RNA sequence: GGGGAACUUGAGUGCAGAAGAGGAGAGUGGAAUUCCACGUGUAGCGGUGAAAUGCGUAGAGAUGUGGAGGAACACCAGUGGCGAAGGCGACUCUCUGGUCUGUAACUGACGCUGAGGAGCGAAAGCGUGGGGAGCGAACAGGAUUAGAUACCCUGGUAGUCCACGCCGUAAACGAUGAGUGCUAAGUGUUAGGGGGUUUCCGCCCCUUAGUGCUGCAGCUAACGCAUUAAGCACUCCGCCUG
């Protein structure tokens, strides 16, 4: 039933960011297992590593909270839901909050972050905008 | 596995006590059922009158049955202008 | 101490979830934690109002509860500066103004009964003139000599006093004070845990901050 | 009660201990109906079973089109031997 | 507060022995309560259950 | 956080409300109004105030203008990113337009806007149009913006790479 | 997306248990009400704010026996339990549905939602045959009133009840569609399970599934909601545009 593992881990982290978790589960896939490396190279969060079991894994995340008690997270938006799938040319990938926001976009050549992706001219669907 | 209590009028001889008790067991062993056991306790007055008996007569039978011979009972029973009242009972 | 002097804890686990999470599990105090936790955090207010004492700012001190008011009362006696003891009146530094010119009448009457005319009629109105000085000095207690807004706060208890920490965080006072287990953290800027039934070391933790505050100007 | 059942599962035996295998849970469910099914006739207005009856025949059915979905030639040879459509 | 089947752990009914059942009805014929009784909550059914069977049977009485 | 009142304010009236109380006697009258107040460079308030005459009302609210004020974040004579306005069916888009176009708003968005002194901005009514409710979800509006450097102290970045 | 090979958490099957006014059918019991027969028994009963109509010397009401009959199941009973909803409380039996806990003994995504379609669906009503104790639209009389087709009194028909069809509607309400995951706590309560105490009496700590009340964060125009969200999100249906 549940549709979106994006979507559900999405919020399942902006609800622990506006809580103040420091702890954090993620139940694992590949898919939000290199969305966490990218976030972690991003630096929206302080650490990412993974346990294995016998079902699909696990993965947990420590989440950053800057240096005097504030939100690093701004907030969290799902853009390419099921139901309506959402795709942007290369050159038309969105300068997410002119700059200051990350938006994540599978790409043909592996998923890549705006940034380079605009720089090596790959383009796919837009996936989530980070403020 | 059905526990059996019934009430029979104490204006009766013992030699028709006897007869009526025995009668009821063999339409019980009949009917294809076994007794797993009987029990008695006599003498008993009543809660409340019924007819015009202060007095009743009380006694345990209790069957191991397959279900069909505790519904001809209670027709007998209820027939039987001998007996007062009966219930059948599912003990688990 | 570095040891526990009534540092018995909370009798019933009725409390607030903020900071209470995932200390170790012994007993009924299950934030027993804090008995290790208190010592560096009240020397840690003890450096921080040493040196904001030692700029020259003023202390004062707040706490109605029945078993520590006159013990926190005389100790800002012998360390000199300012208190409040009994009710809390509404509002006291957001009405600073209207405080001072109504304790510019306890100073005028008390100077009156002191060497004035005592006499235009010695009963009718001498007696509740006699009266009202105590009435007033009463609520008040020690706020004879602000003459000056104070620039920082101790509390005994935030939980019963929403009043003043509510105030002084209208007011940007930094509110420090002792925190019982059902109170809230985050709105005090320096914690420290005191369980509020140690009716015997409510004094000697608050003598800790008496004697910090009296080094810190010689 | 419950000796139907055994029967039926030890003989729609595929697997040494299998009690998960479509083919096993279908023959449960084709007695269940039939028991329910003459339950119902000799009891029309039992509404509250007639639930429980649409319940495991829409069960049943979607589980069948899994079955045809998984593999046709056992759903074949399963169909003809336990006889409806 | 004292539940009497827990006090002593007892099994089922078993309602041919009736000796606990007169004092568990009132003397005016009504069942006691929780109120007052005390009993746990999945036993007071069975309880009632159970004096219903000897009210109709008999041996305990609708009205006294 | 808060800027004292060292600094020269202007004031700006926008709304004298009318307000009426009724009491056995019969109705009262009473006079509400409020103001906002700032510089043209980066610090804004807003104050409110209720008397029975227009002077010492709008004195009160100018006193409680000079209690609350609220700083602006200013990138180049223009807000940095985008905004939506926020508070109570007030809803104020606020969207970095480009130098050069001056303002473009509304009666009470134009009144705090030109009063924080900000060149080039374009808005949007989509909230309600009172103005109390306008003013309140604007400065949470401009609150919410923040500058490129403290974002990349956030990330351990520099500016150059959030830039581009 | 399509195809191929995986896996077990989702969904399920087994095994061990638990609780329930869940349902259909049949039988049984008691308290009263009414009516009738008789014994005793005099002169009123009954009714309302006053009253009156009624019933009573042809013996009423009162009272005790003994019948007839139909109705609903006191106490239990609980912001308890069950059911998808409407709803389901006397007991006994036959048949039958569903829910929850443990278990991983088996399948390996079989899942969700759902236009149309299909089925259920309070009360009132309708059709045929029953049954008709009380109650009781219509209606009758007596009151009240300026008037009273009503409120009030005494009666009283249909219906209420049963069997079999039909109607398919209600403030059919949590005025909150269904499924899925996440997010401070406190306190009851139902049905289960586990550990230390003992495996007793009952104590403590966990534990699923509900079921109530508080209460953060968040949300709302406010009321308020708040792990049983009106929060955070996703899917699918239905619906609104003074």
């Amino acid at each position: 039933v549940m549709t979106d593992p994006i979507a559900d881990m999405l919020t399942r982290i902006r609800n622990a960011n506006m809580v103040r978790h420091e702890k954090l589960e993620i139940p694992a896939s590949k898919l939000k297992r290199e969305i966490a490396e990218i976030l972690k190279r991003e630096g929206f969060i302080r650490d990412v590593e993974f346990v294995e079991d016998s079902k699909q894994g696990i993965i947990r995340v420590f989440l950053k909270y800057g240096q005097n008690n504030e939100r690093v997270i701004t907030g969290l938006k799902r853009i390419s839901k099921p139901g309506l799938r959402v795709y942007a040319k290369s050159n038309e990938v969105p300068r997410v909050l002119n700059g200051l926001g990350i938006a994540i976009i599978s790409t043909s050549q592996g998923v890549l972050t705006d940034k380079e992706a605009r720089a090596k001219q790959a383009g796919g669907e837009v996936l989530a905008y980070v403020w | 596995k059905y526990e059996v209590m019934y009430i029979i009028r104490p204006n009766i001889d013992e030699e028709s006590k006897k007869a009526v008790i025995e009668r009821f067991n063999n339409v019980l062993t009949s009917n294809g059922a076994e007794i797993t056991g009987t029990k008695d306790w006599g003498k008993r007055r009543l809660a409340y009158e019924i007819n015009d008996f202060r007095d009743g007569f009380y006694q345990i039978v209790n069957v191991q049955s397959d279900a069909a011979a505790v519904q001809e009972f209670d027709r007998l029973a209820k027939i039987s202008d001998d007996i007062i009242r009966h219930i059948v009972v599912k003990e688990e | 101490l570095l040891e526990a002097g009534v540092h018995f804890g909370h009798q019933t686990r009725r409390w607030n979830p903020k900071m209470k999470r995932y200390i170790f599990t012994e007993r009924n105090g299950i934030y027993i934690i804090d008995l290790q936790k208190t010592v560096k955090k009240v020397e840690e207010a003890y450096n921080f109002t040493k040196n904001l004492a030692a700029e020259g700012g003023k202390i004062l001190f707040v706490g109605t509860k029945k078993q520590a008011q006159d013990s926190v009362k005389e100790e800002a006696q012998r360390s000199g500066m300012y208190y409040v003891n009994q009710r809390w009146l509404g509002g006291t530094l957001t009405n600073f103004e209207t405080i001072q010119k109504r304790i510019k009448r306890l100073k005028d009457i008390e100077k009156m009964q002191e060497n004035g005319t005592f006499d235009v009629l010695p009963k009718k109105e001498v007696v509740q003139l006699k009266k009202e000085l105590e009435r007033l000095e009463k609520f008040l207690g020690g706020i004879k000599d602000m003459k000056d807004l104070p620039d920082a706060l101790f509390i005994i208890d935030p939980r019963k006093e929403r009043i003043a920490v509510a105030e002084a965080r209208k007011l940007n006072i930094p509110i420090i004070g002792i925190v019982d287990t059902n109170c809230d953290p985050d709105e005090i800027d320096v914690v420290i845990p005191a369980n509020d039934d140690a009716i015997r070391a409510v004094k000697l933790l608050t003598s800790k901050m008496a004697d910090a505050i009296l080094e810190a100007k010689q | 009660t419950q000796e139907r059942k055994n029967q039926l599962i030890n003989e729609f035996k595929t697997h040494e201990s299998d009690t998960g295998s479509p083919e096993v849970q279908i023959a449960i469910l084709t007695d269940s109906i039939n028991n329910l099914n003459e339950h119902l006739r000799t009891h029309k207005k039992d509404h509250h079973s007639r639930r429980g009856l649409l319940k495991m025949v829409g069960k049943r059915r979607n589980l069948l089109t899994y079955l045809r979905n998984k593999d046709v030639t056992r759903y074949r040879e399963l169909i003809n031997k336990l006889g409806l459509r | 507060k004292v539940c009497y089947f827990t006090s002593n752990g007892i099994t089922h009914i078993d309602y041919k022995d009736v000796d606990l059942l007169k004092k568990f009805v009132s003397e005016r014929g009504k069942i006691l309560p929780r109120r007052v009784t005390g009993t746990n909550a999945k036993y007071q059914r069975k309880l009632t259950a159970a004096i219903k069977r000897a009210r109709q049977m008999a041996l305990l009485p609708y009205v006294s | 956080r808060i800027d004292p009142s060292k600094l020269e304010l202007e004031e700006r009236l926008v709304t004298v409300n009318r307000v009426a109380k009724v009491v056995k006697g019969g109705r009262r009258f009473r006079f509400a109004a409020l103001v906002v107040v700032g510089d043209k460079n980066g610090h804004v308030g807003f104050g409110t105030g209720k008397a029975q005459e227009v002077p010492e009302a709008i004195r009160k609210a100018v006193e409680d203008a000079k209690k609350n004020l609220i700083e602006v974040p200013m990138v180049g004579t223009t807000i940095p990113h985008e905004i939506i306005g926020r508070f109570g069916a007030g809803n104020i888009l606020l969207k970095p337009a480009s130098e050069g176009t001056g303002v473009i708003a509304g009666g009470p968005v134009r009144a705090v806007l030109e009063l924080a002194g900000v060149a080039d901005i374009l808005s949007k009514s989509l909230g309600s149009n009172t103005p109390i409710n306008m003013i309140r979800a604007t400065l949470q509006g401009l609150s919410e913006l923040k500058r490129a450097e403290d974002v990349a102290k956030l990330r351990g970045k520099s500016v150059e790479e959030l830039l581009g």
